[PDB]
């Protein structure tokens, strides 16, 4: 669903882009992963865990 | 002679009136054209606004 904008005055004169940010912006191959790579940003684990 | 002459004069009269007709038509087409230009503008804007 890419962000096609009008650029010129004729057909095909358009550019699209992409945006992606949220809490789960940690590592990922196509999506994030479980304990790592999502919750590193969503949780930031060190509640008691670096003790 | 006088037949061809009188009918000739009426033929030129006829011609100028035919001109006036097509001038009216083309004026309507001038405003038609103006609108279609405006539509094109609105489609360009529409294309940007699509995203």
């Amino acid at each position: 669903k890419n962000l096609v904008f009008q650029i010129g005055a004729n057909a095909t004169q358009q550019i699209s882009v992409n945006i992606e940010d949220m809490g789960a912006d940690a590592l990922g191959i196509k999506e994030a992963d479980g304990s790592i790579a999502a919750l590193h940003s969503v949780n930031d684990l060190d509640v008691t865990k670096f003790a | 002679m006088r037949g061809q002459i009188r009918g000739l004069e009426m033929a030129s009269k006829n011609s100028q009136d035919g001109i006036s007709l097509i001038q009216t038509a083309e004026g309507a087409l001038t405003e038609t054209h103006a609108i279609l230009q405006r539509v094109r503008e609105l489609v360009v804007q529409a294309g940007n606004t699509g995203t």
